[PDB]
DNA sequence: TTGTCTAA
DNA sequence: TTAGACAAT
């Protein structure tokens, strides 16, 4: 939710104290003469150090099945599957730590499981998911009784 | 213990004066017109997906989200809150269908 | 009945495509994954 | 240059078997060993499981362009 | 009654204001858009009787981060209803120091006249229209809104030649969108839309603005 | 009948709506799309600019640039089986009748 | 019985 | 802005 930018993140962390040093010249724009000084830095004092760009990152990075297709692209999931197999990774090496039974699978097999079993109920093309999802908001509304 | 306005009118720019007392971050509506012309096309999107599910759900059925996303980005597809109606086949390319 | 009948006719070229994008009987692109995730609904009951 | 699933898909199995079942029918010539049967569906089906079915599929992708893909190559289920 | 009731308004339209200043890629700093409404009685007047909050002086012109010639000011009219007088009166002060966007925060709203003028006042005039109603909640911080990142072209080519695309065969987004029109796009623009999903996370579609 | 003349054979809608919409069907025949907002308001702009009758058979940049976007993407017949291309072919046809 | 389309 | 007209179960 927090805002992000390269001049932001500088102004944060770097000029605060910086402005709070006293000035009391008049507001050029109607913006304060401490924007006036940090714009002042940002434009001249900085140049081609702008490692802000790097550390606020220039986006987030995108949803592992928009970039990199999960059909082709091997144990790339939704961000949810992703979180479900990590929290049962985390759930499952504690109750193995104690476990007197086989145990035949490590984490890495059982991960590899799942991302697999994700991989392969992809629906296939050629489903014609319009008329499933037709049918679905079709066939109870003949069961949707008023009373 | 989150109270709710659970109100029974539709202004929505009513209650942008009250922000300080409201948390109009979470603000809903049952109107798709409303929130398609204060917030939205892309947030009158989520609202058709979950009033269908309110009205399923009140009567027990459990529609699965996939569908109800699917039935919110066709009607949602031109960017204007379209029908299903007669009225809608008008924009489809095929004449036999229409 | 009549309401089943034009959800139906309003929906029925949405196939999903090779590249697995909900798309329409003349290429018109709903959705680029199903569903949000690309997922099947029988086929995500253990997962 | 084919980027598909690799994985044959259920409706690829159902028109591979079916139009191989009618390449086994009118006196058409069978490439594994059978034990008698007289169902074509058998017989299309075991070829399956034989890898044996020389079909190349013309997957169409959207556009009106396809990749040529093989029953040989396809992984099924 | 325009004492607390206007001082309250007029901070919470200049933070919706230097929140979507920061929204579109312009320089606004941390401290202009965490103005505690303290600060802004320090640094702006308290009662219009008095005229001390100059509206007037209200405004301000924030550079681009690309480059600094890309401005645009942020106008707030004194006259609730504008006509085709103070749209040439700005566009005298547009002209003078050479730029091409600009903002006009109205009160009440504007003649058609002028509002035709403003859509009809040169393909190099770049220009818009912000009530003052519709910019007390800032809609970008809405749960249903996903979050809108605009699109370069070198983006659009590649995301067309993927997946064998058109962009008639497109989903389509109207130029009158309130987050379109908060965006500032004009058409053939693509925009990313990041969905805040419950089956997946995140869920990116993509949106021509016609 | 009703908005064409006894002794004239020609109507009674004004030039530039009848220029408009000539130059907007040929741009959706190539199904372009992108156009149709551009032709409206190069209109405006000359109808700003100059307004005339004068201008009996085309303006010049109307034609000019339903000429360019004829030439551009010139196998253009086949792109127009879309939806979003029959709407406003449709649209605009209703939009002329009524 | 709705819900939009057409004409005054 | 509001009454006839047109189609469906």
């Amino acid at each position: 939710l927090l805002r992000r930018g390269a001049f932001l993140s500088y102004s944060q962390k770097i000029q605060e104290a910086v402005k709070a040093l006293k000035l009391e010249s008049e507001n050029r724009n109607g913006r304060s003469p401490g924007t006036q000084e940090m714009l002042r830095m940002w434009y001249e004092l900085d140049e081609e150090s702008r490692r802000k760009y790097q550390k606020k990152a220039a986006a987030c990075p995108d949803p592992s099945l928009s970039v990199w297709r999960p059909d082709i692209y091997f144990a790339s999931v939704s961000e949810t599957f992703e979180t479900k197999v990590d929290d049962y990774s985390q759930e499952w090496a504690a109750q193995t730590e104690k476990s007197y039974e086989k145990s035949e699978l490590s984490l890495d097999r059982l991960r590899t499981l799942l991302q697999l079993k994700w991989q392969r109920s992809l629906c296939e093309p050629g489903e014609a998911v319009g008329l499933l999802a037709a049918q679905s908001i079709g066939e109870p509304s003949t069961q949707m009784t008023l009373n | 213990k989150e109270l709710v306005l659970n109100t029974e009118g539709i202004n929505l720019p009513e209650l942008f004066k009250y922000a300080e007392v409201l948390d109009l971050r979470r603000l809903y509506s049952n109107d798709i017109h409303a929130i398609a012309n204060t917030y939205g096309i892309e947030a009158a999107l989520r609202v058709i997906e979950k009033e269908i599910k309110d009205v399923f759900a009140v009567y027990g059925i459990a529609v699965d989200p996939r569908h109800l996303s699917l039935v919110a980005d066709y009607m949602c597809f031109e960017g204007v809150y379209k029908p299903l109606n007669r009225f809608g086949i008008r924009s489809n390319s095929s004449p036999l269908q229409q | 009945g009549y309401l089943q009948r034009c959800i139906i006719k309003h929906l029925e070229g949405l196939v999903v495509q090779y590249d697995l994008t909900v798309r329409d009987s003349d290429g018109s692109v709903v959705q680029f994954l199903y569903g949000e995730d690309g997922l099947d609904i029988p086929k995500t009951q253990f997962l | 240059k084919r980027i598909t699933t690799p994985y044959m898909t259920k409706y690829e199995r159902a028109r591979v078997l079916g139009t191989r079942a009618l390449q086994i029918a009118m006196c058409a010539p069978v490439m594994v060993e059978l034990e008698g049967e007289t169902d074509p569906l058998l017989i299309a089906m075991k070829e399956l499981k034989a890898r044996k079915i020389p079909i190349i599929i013309r997957r169409y992708l959207p556009d009106g362009s396809y990749e040529d893909w093989g029953v040989d190559e396809l992984i099924i289920t | 009654m325009d004492d607390e009731e206007e001082t309250y308004r007029l901070w919470k339209i200049r933070k919706t204001i230097m929140q979507l200043c920061h929204d579109r890629g312009y320089l606004v700093t941390q401290d202009e858009l965490d103005q505690t409404l303290e600060e802004f009685k320090a640094q702006f007047g308290d009662k219009p009787s008095e005229g001390r909050p100059r509206r007037t002086d209200l405004t301000v012109l924030v550079a681009h981060n690309d480059d600094p010639t890309d401005q645009m000011f942020v106008f707030f009219p004194e006259e609730p209803k504008v006509g085709i007088k103070t749209i040439k009166v700005y566009c005298q002060r547009m002209q003078e120091e050479n730029i091409t966007r600009a903002l006009i925060v109205v009160q009440q709203g504007m003649t058609p006249s002028a509002k035709q003028s403003l859509v009809d006042m040169a393909p190099k005039y770049i220009l818009e229209q912000f009530l003052q109603q519709e910019l007390l909640i800032n809609i970008t911080e809405h749960e249903l809104v996903p979050e809108h990142v605009v699109m370069t072209k070198e983006e659009v080519t590649e995301l067309l030649a993927r997946y064998k695309l058109r962009e008639n065969q497109l989903p389509r987004i109207q130029a009158g969108d309130p987050v379109a029109r908060y965006f500032g796009i004009k058409r053939g623009q693509v925009v990313k839309i990041i969905r805040p999903s419950e089956t997946a996370g995140r869920y990116i579609t993509y949106r021509l603005v016609q | 009948l009703r908005g064409s003349c006894l002794n004239c054979h020609m109507l009674t809608c004004p030039r530039a709506v009848i220029h408009l919409l000539l130059c907007q069907l040929r741009v959706l025949e190539v199904g372009a799309l992108q156009a149709v907002y551009e032709l409206e308001r190069i209109l405006n702009r000359f109808l700003e600019e100059n307004p005339d009758p004068s201008a009996s058979e085309i303006r010049e940049e109307l034609e000019q640039y339903t000429t360019e976007i004829v030439q551009n993407n010139l196998l253009g017949s086949q792109g127009a089986h879309v939806k979003n291309v029959c709407e406003s072919k449709s649209k605009l046809i209703a939009l002329f009748w009524k």
